[PDB]
RNA sequence: CCAUGAUAAGGAUUAUAAAUUGAAAGUGUUAAUAUCAUAAUCAAAAUUUAUUAUUUAUAUUAAAUAUGUAUGUGUAGAUAAAAUAAGAA
């Protein structure tokens, strides 16, 4: 993510030295008011609204809003994560038979094929769609990349 | 349609009642609150205009 | 209803529900008949601008009026009945068929416990504990010790 | 439950011969609320003060089509006597009635003035067994 | 009264009964919006062909 | 709440429940720096205006330290606000001496 | 097992499997959430 | 022994000063206190176990007060007592309920924006399956139960039920 | 980011990275009301007055609802005919007619 | 699906063979234990020592829920005593004065 | 203030008296010889 | 009250203890003597299955 | 103690008879606390939250 | 105090997790990292300091400040000269670069080798325990309707543990940003572990003998009796009574007449009335805060209204209420509260 | 062969909208795709379920005293009912009537923010109490037999996601449901500001603060239910003015920003 | 109301040192057999059930309402518990 967008954070604190200072706040360009006013709209808010604004209907609708405008990526009800990365062989041993201690879901970019090992660039060249395959699997994986 | 639209359940059966799988993902404790901070169209062109 | 489409396996599941309308009436209720009790059976001079016939006449006069509530919910909360919120197993709090932290019966603490569902320690089975407070005085000092850290620690102004 | 006398008898156990935390059974039922005592007599199984109100089932707090039973903690009072007026107490097997007036009921509770456990026991509500284990206590004649 | 439409039944007619609820695979219920309206190469027949459109 | 009562419809009523829980606030002062020097050339708490301010506020004092706890209210802010009444009543009257 | 499907924040026995972390492993973070800054949605209350 | 409390006013004596009693009416109008006029002075009794570091127990504070017939119904009692709002009773009131994600969210909401639709209890979807699978072999151990009868026993101008065997 | 062996071949942070808590801190927003700014001074009259959808509420024992009280009573003897609470009776005034009241 | 997180993510070793050395099995009258270790527990104590568990500072160990055992909360790493206390301390030792005691009353 | 400390990322402000992290815990699980003498 | 004999035994031990950080090699007759041993012991810890909720295990009946 | 003055009152007493044999009362039913009863009995002790039991209320 | 046992403001975290390591590890974590955000903040709150040490001006508004009182312990009002008042912000600012100092030291100690971040001479901040959490249920493990005997044989002993490390920040002055990253920490936290902010911090309050006045006790006194049950709701008004600010002067009044009337100085009735220059008998009055005899709202004598002459509608006593409800300019209804013999014989009043 | 509980039903909502609606396709649930609510019932038949479900108080149950059988069989026993009239020769009389079941509201965060003591739960939503219609209470005519359906019913058909409904309500749900449902802008663009039943409240909070008591002023604007005027918060800061209280103004005035539509910029 | 699962109780020979005197073989409530019916505490209530340690002679009912019966030579048969900070050979 972006990270420095955290500066904006710094605002609500900034402004609220300014009325202790005696600086009125309504000096400033209109410009700079509306990057301040949107900054405020990022991060601030009352008691009042945080009593609430966790209730289930308004998430659900973020949610919808996501929905309506196609990013269902990082929502975490809305998204199903199929993938998984398999283990490292040791040539200390084939012998040994590893399994999972523990499972977490983390972004594809820290470990997935280098980039001199896969064909070029495949998002343009390759259509690839992950999908279930329909008949029954007695063993291997249920999904299969086509 | 939507192709990120897909099944959260698997299709209904006795294996459901029968074994301790969970029908829910667990709460995860490092998303944010969902809130709602942004513009329309709309009013980005109010301001420019 | 009628058993028709029924959607719980256990039926008197429902009753847990009513038992937190009880509750929910409770705290609703409870401020008012209080004060009315105590307006009402108070002997000494109510204050000094509430002396006498005034006092009887008031007094009178708010029991009358915690009479004519009619759905109030004066009933002692040691009379109300606890049921697990799972099985609809029931249980006498202060006994051990009751589990006060979880608020469930013994049978479904068992159940809960030994399939891991709920999380807590074995400890040896017949002694105090891990804690220092129990195993000094037992059930009546910690209580104590709880009545100290929620109240008397605070000097109240 | 063995026999069931009631609803309840499907819903619950017994669980041998139980004790429970001081004053706290599930069930009241006072054997003991019909228990006489002459220099007790306003003391007991009564209101701690003389000096509180009756409680609420002394007065008609709503618009009533009309009642069955009177509630049985109604205390007595000297117009439950005179007024001459159907006194009705829901005990068992059916309803107790108060029929006779006495100027010696006033100001005590019916919950005092009515047997909870009748030593007249009938036996068409006992079982074989029953009535033999009954026999058995010296309670019952044969 | 009751009758193969309205009971509940696995099969019908030696096929699996479509009018049962839990005989689809779940992402059917899945929601959707009607695509008729659009251009014909727009509706969701056509949807391997979808990333060239233009 | 981070946990489990952070996100969903419950969260409302926990959340506020937590701070109806934490309602309380600690007032507290020396009595070392309530001895100074008050505009009119007085010194604001002497030693006997001391010793009746420690037999008024009876265990609210310890240490040398006066400490008011204000649970009166559901909120902090009108602890705070109900706090400081107490405080300058009770100096008020322990200025008396 | 059981018509009452275990609520998997609360149960051990799912938190600690295989399949999510145990206890004795190092109980950090796992991954950054950036919900909120990646898309925004705009306010639209339901109540006027 | 049995005697008169008194009080001397500070202009009576030959030196002034504040009176103790005084001082505690001061502070009986500064944090509002009860003054308990039958308060008996032979009852005072620091309770034993909790305040002298001689028991095991012992909390420096008076756990209990030790009055035998001290009960939730006096109106003193009333005066200085916790009510139930906001205690723990709540908290239980509202987190404790047969199927627990009905605190969480509405069922309905939840199914309807993750599922494209509302879903069945487990249990309901049992009885269902089974409906279908034991349909599918024996008929007519059955009866036809519903909520209401009068769409069976007037159904529509359509509605010809196909024949069985 | 470019530590490769992460999850999978043990490698667990043990210090949550600068990175991770930058973003965490900027997902969510920050109460207006924890900056605890006071210039003024305490609001003595009107503060704890105001109007009673905001109002600060009492809490707890009974002492502290002392404004209530005032309305419970008032409240009370304006819907409450004496012509009514004549009738309620003291035990020992319905006791009087028991053949022996008093020993 | 929700499911999909709880697929095998690597293959299972088979059972391919037999009993491993000294197991339990039961013959007429037999009082089998399958948990405890048929020959680690017959070997003389004298020898092997009263351990259980490596020996360490306990604040190492966690007792483990479920399981009727200890786990170590940094897996199957150890530190011995000496990096507990300072470099060459006297019964490892905060410092080499007192014990505990000592220590608590010489400050008081 | 920035986000992040400049004493993380600026060389200037590098402390010299760290150390690396296996370092430490290589030097740390070592038992050492403990006949150091003859008899004991 | 601590006097009572388990508790004298205690007090015993302490001054021993003590006897021996003052004069080192006290430490021998002492340890010989069996003061500085410590004995464990104790009550066995409370349980509702016990009668007296110690020791005494509840009535028995043939059927 | 204080107490309120012209009222006529007691002084605790020294001699054990005059406790004995005085009118006071023995607790009969149960017991009661102000603030205690919310957390019921002994034996059933309700928390609300999990607060260390030496937390200390800055 | 000097460098450890005192400060501005203190902040303590109080996190809770369900196995011990957890929070133990946790706060290993949050302490490294409240040690590099404290360091900045402190770091940048020092060269401030430092700057301000090296020369800069005095407001006029702080030397007001410091010149306002009657008389100062020389005993008359007393000049501050700029200068001085420059000495005394100098001798502050040096006592603030020491504790900056301090922190900013203890900071920089824990490496790696030799971290100990439980004593608080070693790191800043430091960390203390606190006692578990550790709750013992005791129940049935049978199900049985037979025999008590049985139940109470089968009785398990399990238990709920919480962990407490508690994490300690004394800083030297107040910082809305170090508060800011510290709120935020929850964000962030460890798996399954909640916290707590305690913050303990100093600010003026304000003592005024105008609003809070010091006066003799009262030539009536109050007995016990004005404290019974609900006396509190009922005899008493809450803190602090109303005075009056605001007078009305009359007739053979003069400035001194009316200031001897008000208990105060000329001078100070001139000055908040300075408006005016001569007070006319009927006029209104501000009333100087200081004043000594400032009257209470509704004093306790009852105002009664006489029937007497009246207005014209008679000119020999007074019939109907509105026409009183006039007179007194209230509400009909509240005349008709406070007379209960007059409502109750007529409303015309026979 | 039909075994139903209910012999007839109606529907939520009338000819002019059904007649065209039916022709377009309404998705049912799918696994039960018929509903037969609360709603749909008749009048005789929820009046007969709205009677049960409330233990003993409830009307439904004999011995509660609004039973209107005349007879009753306890165990082959037939009961006779009292007649009320006779009731009342032993049993004094003592009915305040309906005033008496609701407190004002300024107790109602004592009250956990309730003004109604009857034996249903009262929501000032709409949607609990909702049988076909939005749910309101009135405040005056409050009955044991509630005509309305607008209590919460523990055990009626389709209690349930009530129930839980009511469990999961924000913290204020209550007092801002009731806030928000009353007193709200005019659609002119006029303040609600002017009601006749608080006017003279609002008279005497001015002419209590114009003769200087700003306390006492204070006192009765904690009793006004309902926007205060402009002319209010004018008499209240002028009041403010002489004393120099600076606080208690602002905080005045920052009580009618945003609070309360701002009438209190002016 | 027919409608499978699953955890209790129950001492009989791995011993003393740096150490536990409580066990798997299953005791109402729990997951695939359906085809008579609404039975559930929110107070103040009706003994027949094998499976339970009660206060025994100087002083004796005050707060939720709280037990009126059996003095009989420590007395039939038959039964109960314990080797654990206690003291048994
Ligand atoms: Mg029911
Ligand atoms: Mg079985």
């Amino acid at each position: 993510a972006n990270i420095n967008v955290v500066e904006k954070k710094k605002v609500p604190l900034v402004l609220a030295q300014m009325d202790e200072l005696g600086v009125p706040r309504t000096h400033l360009s209109r410009v700079l008011m509306d990057e301040v006013e949107d900054s405020l709209r990022k991060f601030q808010t009352y008691r009042s609204r945080f009593y609430e604004w966790g209730r289930a209907v308004k998430q659900f609708d973020f949610i919808e809003f996501r929905r309506r405008n196609g990013w269902l990526y990082d929502l975490h009800l809305m998204k199903c994560t199929t993938k998984q990365v398999g283990p490292l062989r040791d040539f200390n041993d084939p012998d040994a038979v590893q399994g999972a201690v523990a499972t977490a879901e983390i972004p594809a970019f820290f470990n997935e094929r280098p980039a001199w090992e896969r064909p070029p660039l495949e998002e343009t060249l390759y259509v690839t769609t992950n999908k279930e395959r329909y008949d029954d699997v007695r063993g291997g994986d249920i999904y299969y990349d086509d | 349609m939507l192709s990120q639209n897909v099944a959260k359940t698997t299709v209904p059966s006795y294996y459901m009642i029968r074994t301790n799988l969970p029908h829910r993902k667990p709460q995860n404790q490092w998303e944010g609150v969902y809130y709602y901070s942004g513009i329309t169209k709309r009013q980005r062109h109010l301001i420019l205009l | 209803m009628r058993h028709i489409g029924q959607d719980v396996p256990k039926r008197h599941t429902h009753f847990v529900l009513e038992s937190r309308l009880m509750y929910e009436k409770s705290f609703r209720d409870c401020w008012l008949h209080s004060v009315c009790r105590a307006i009402s059976q108070l002997d000494e001079p109510l204050s000094k601008t509430v002396v006498g016939t005034h006092q009887k006449m008031l007094q009178r006069k708010v029991t009358c009026f915690q009479y004519n509530q009619y759905g109030l919910f004066k009933t002692p909360y040691y009379r109300l009945a606890n049921v697990d919120r799972y099985h609809a197993v029931q249980g006498v709090a202060g006994t051990r068929e009751w589990v006060p932290y979880v608020n469930v019966s013994y049978w479904t603490m068992n159940k809960m416990v030994r399939g891991g569902n709920l999380l807590v320690h074995r400890v040896h089975y017949t002694g105090w504990g891990t804690d220092s407070h129990l195993k000094k005085g037992g059930w009546e000092h910690r209580w104590n010790k709880v009545l100290q850290r929620n109240v008397l620690q605070y000097s109240r102004i | 439950l063995k026999i069931a006398k009631s609803a309840f008898g499907f819903y619950l156990a017994r669980r041998g011969q139980r004790k429970y935390p001081f004053l706290r059974r599930p069930h009241i039922k006072n054997t003991h609320s019909m228990n006489p005592s002459a220099p007790y007599f306003w003391s007991f199984m009564t209101a701690k003060s003389q000096m509180a109100f009756l409680p609420e089932e002394n007065y008609i707090t709503g618009d009533w089509t009309g009642k069955f039973f009177v509630s049985k903690r109604q205390v007595y009072t000297l117009q439950h006597a005179t007024s001459g007026a159907k006194v009705r107490v829901k005990s068992f097997p059916s309803i107790f009635e108060f029929n006779s007036p006495s100027r010696w009921n006033i100001g005590k509770e019916m919950n005092t003035l009515t047997k909870p456990r009748m030593d007249l026991i009938d036996e068409q509500m006992l079982t074989k067994k029953q009535r033999l284990d009954y026999v058995r206590a010296g309670l019952l004649p044969k | 009264q009751a009758d193969r439409r309205t009971r509940h039944h696995m099969m019908v007619d030696g096929q699996i009964n479509p009018r049962e609820w839990f005989n689809w695979h779940p992402k059917e219920y899945q929601p959707w919006y009607f695509d008729r309206h659009k251009f014909l190469y727009e509706q969701r027949q056509y949807a391997q062909f979808h990333h060239l459109l233009c | 709440d981070n946990l489990q009562y952070k996100r969903y419809d419950w969260q409302g009523w926990y959340q506020r429940m937590l701070d109806v829980h934490n309602r309380n606030v600690s007032l507290r002062c020396r009595i070392c720096d309530l001895q100074r020097l008050d505009g009119n050339g007085v010194q604001f708490v002497d030693m006997q205006t001391e010793r009746r301010l420690r037999i008024l506020a009876q265990h609210r004092v310890g240490m040398g330290v006066l400490k008011l706890d204000a649970d009166k209210y559901e909120d902090q802010a009108d602890n705070v606000t109900f706090g400081t009444t107490k405080l300058s009543e009770l100096l008020a009257d322990a200025r008396k001496a | 097992v059981g018509y009452t499907p275990v609520n998997p924040d609360t149960s051990p026995m799912v938190a600690y499997s295989q399949y999510h972390w145990h206890y004795n492993l190092p109980q950090g973070m796992e991954r950054p959430h950036s919900v909120n800054r990646t898309f925004a949605a705009p306010f639209q209350s339901n109540h006027s | 022994g049995v005697h008169r409390v008194g009080y001397t006013h500070p202009s009576t004596l030959p030196v002034p000063c504040a009176q103790r009693w005084d001082l505690r009416l001061a502070r009986a109008r500064i944090f509002q206190e009860y003054i308990e006029e039958k308060a008996p002075g032979a009852w005072q009794l620091e309770d034993e176990r909790s305040m002298s570091p001689e028991f095991k127990t012992f909390t420096g504070y008076p756990m209990r007060d030790m009055r035998p017939g001290y009960g939730q119904n006096l109106p003193d009692y009333i005066m200085k007592k916790r009510l139930p709002n906001n205690t723990h009773y709540e908290l239980f009131a509202r987190r404790d309920i047969p199927n627990e994600d009905n605190a969480m969210y509405g069922k309905y909401l939840y199914d309807m924006t993750v599922h494209g639709t509302s879903l069945p209890s487990t249990y309901r979807m049992h009885k269902d399956i089974n409906k279908a699978q034991r349909n599918d072999r024996k008929l007519s151990g059955n009866r036809f139960k519903v909520l209401c009868s009068s769409g069976a026993k007037n159904p529509p101008s359509g509605w010809e039920p196909i024949p069985d065997a | 980011s470019h530590r490769r062996d992460y999850i999978r071949m043990g490698y667990i942070p043990r210090y949550t990275p600068w990175e991770w808590i930058a973003i965490q801190e900027a997902d969510q927003p920050l109460i207006a009301e924890q900056i605890r700014q006071d210039n003024i001074g305490t609001s003595y009259f009107f503060s704890l007055n105001r109007y009673w959808r905001y109002k600060a509420s009492p809490h707890g024992y009974i002492r502290h609802f002392e404004n209530e009280v005032r309305d419970l009573l008032q409240y009370v003897d304006g819907v409450t005919p004496w012509k009514q609470a004549q009738k309620i009776r003291t035990y020992w005034e319905v006791r009087s007619h028991h053949p022996m009241p008093q020993f | 699906y929700y499911w999909s997180r709880y697929r095998m993510p690597t293959q299972m070793p088979k059972f391919d063979g037999p009993a491993p050395v000294a197991a339990p099995q039961s013959m007429n009258s037999t009082k089998t234990n399958e948990f405890i270790d048929p020959i680690d527990d017959k070997f003389p104590m004298s020898i092997r020592g009263p351990l259980v568990r490596p020996d360490v500072p306990e604040d190492q160990y966690v007792d483990s829920w479920y399981i009727c055992t200890s786990m170590t909360h940094h897996m199957g790493d150890y530190r011995p005593w000496s990096a507990s206390a300072p470099p060459n301390a006297f019964r490892f030792r905060p410092f080499n004065e007192f014990d505990a005691k000592g220590r608590e009353y010489v400050q008081y | 203030s920035a986000n992040i400390p400049r004493s993380v990322w600026d060389p200037a402000q590098h402390n010299p008296n760290w150390s690396d992290s296996y370092g430490h815990d290589i030097t740390n699980r070592r038992a050492w010889p403990a006949r150091k003498w003859t008899v004991g | 009250s601590i006097a009572n004999e388990i508790a004298a035994f205690a007090l015993r031990m302490a001054v021993a203890n003590a006897l021996v950080k003052l004069i080192p090699l006290t430490r021998i007759p002492l340890k010989k003597s069996g003061l500085l041993s410590v004995d464990r012991r104790r009550e066995r810890g409370q349980f509702p299955g016990y009668l007296d909720g110690k020791k005494v295990k509840r009535r028995f009946a043939k059927r | 103690m204080q107490q309120i003055p012209g009222k006529v009152d007691q002084t605790p007493f020294e001699e054990d008879q005059t406790w004995l044999l005085h009118s006071i009362p023995v607790q009969q039913l149960e017991m009661h606390h102000h603030e205690k009863d919310l957390q019921d009995l002994p034996f059933i002790n309700h928390e609300q939250f999990p607060r260390s039991l030496e937390w200390n209320a800055p | 105090e000097d460098g450890i046992r005192g400060s501005e403001v203190t902040y303590k975290i109080v996190l809770e997790g369900f196995w011990d390591h957890h929070v133990m590890k946790l706060a290993e974590d949050v302490c490294m990292f409240l040690k590099d955000v404290g360091r900045q903040i402190v770091e940048e709150k020092l060269v401030a300091v430092r700057r301000l040490l090296q020369g800069g001006a005095v407001d006029p508004e702080l030397l007001a400040a410091f010149n306002c009182a009657r008389a100062g312990p020389f005993g008359g009002l007393d000049e501050y000269d700029k200068e001085e008042v420059a000495n005394f912000l100098r001798s502050d600012l040096r006592r603030l670069e020491e504790q900056c100092l301090s922190v900013i030291n203890r900071c920089n100690v824990p490496v790696p080798g030799a971290t100990n971040i439980y004593d608080p001479h070693t790191s800043w901040p430091h960390v203390e325990k606190l006692e578990p959490w550790v709750r013992m249920a005791e129940f049935w493990t049978s199900s049985s309707d037979t025999s008590f005997t049985e139940l109470e044989m089968s009785t398990a002993h399990y238990e709920f543990r919480k962990f407490f490390r508690v994490i300690i920040c004394k800083l030297p002055f107040q910082s809305t940003e170090f508060e800011k990253r510290m709120y935020d920490i929850r964000h962030w936290l460890h798996r399954q572990t909640s916290c707590e902010f305690h913050t303990i911090y100093r600010r003026n309050v304000i003592h005024d003998s105008a609003v809070f006045p010091t006066e003799h006790d009262p030539a009536t006194p109050t007995t016990h009796e004005h404290h019974r049950m609900f006396s509190f709701a009922l005899d008493w008004q809450s803190a602090p009574v109303n005075r009056l600010s605001t007078d009305t002067v009359h007739e053979g009044e003069s400035w001194d007449a009316v200031a001897q009337r008000l208990g105060c100085s000329v001078g100070e009735l001139k000055d908040a009335n300075a408006e005016r220059e001569t007070i006319e008998a009927g006029v209104v009055i501000n009333v100087p805060v200081t004043a000594t005899r400032r009257l209470t709202s509704f004093g306790a004598t009852p105002l009664v209204l006489p029937l007497k002459t009246t207005s014209a509608k008679d000119g020999e006593r007074i019939r109907t209420w509105e026409e009183a409800a006039a007179i007194l300019d209230c509400t009909v209804e509240e005349l008709q509260q406070c007379n209960g013999h007059a409502a109750l014989t007529y409303q015309k009043k026979e | 062969s039909v075994s139903g509980v209910f012999s007839k039903g109606r529907g939520i909502g009338h000819e002019a909208t059904t007649s065209i609606l039916r022709y377009i396709p309404r998705a049912r649930v799918p696994w039960q795709p018929s509903r037969f609510g609360r709603e749909n019932l008749t009048a005789a038949d929820m009046a007969r379920l709205w009677s049960r479900g409330r233990y003993r108080d409830g009307p439904g149950n004999y011995n509660s005293g609004y039973c209107t059988e005349r007879t009753h069989v306890l165990e082959e026993n037939t009961v006779s009912i009292i007649p009320r009239r006779e009731l009342e020769k032993y049993m004094p009389d003592i009915t305040i009537g309906p005033k008496a079941l609701v407190t004002p509201v300024s107790l109602m965060n004592a009250r956990n923010g309730h003004r109604v003591t009857h034996d249903l739960l009262h929501s000032y939503d709409p949607h609990i109490g909702r049988l076909g219609k939005p749910a309101v209470v009135d405040h005056d005519n409050i009955t044991v037999e509630d005509p309305n359906r607008v209590g919460l019913n523990a055990a009626t058909l389709d209690c349930r996601g009530r129930i839980y409904r009511w469990l999961r309500r924000g913290p204020f749900f209550q007092v801002d449901n009731y806030f928000r449902r009353s007193v709200k802008l005019n659609r002119d663009g006029t303040l609600p500001t002017d009601f006749v039943h608080e006017a003279p409240l609002m008279r005497k909070i001015i002419r209590l603060a114009h003769r200087g008591h700003l306390k006492a002023a204070c006192e009765e604007y904690r009793r006004v239910t309902t926007v205060p005027p402009v002319e209010v918060y004018r008499a209240l800061t002028a009041c403010c003015v002489p004393g120099a209280k600076l606080a208690d103004a602002v905080s005045i005035f920052e009580d009618g920003d945003s609070k309360l539509f701002y009438v209190s910029r002016d």
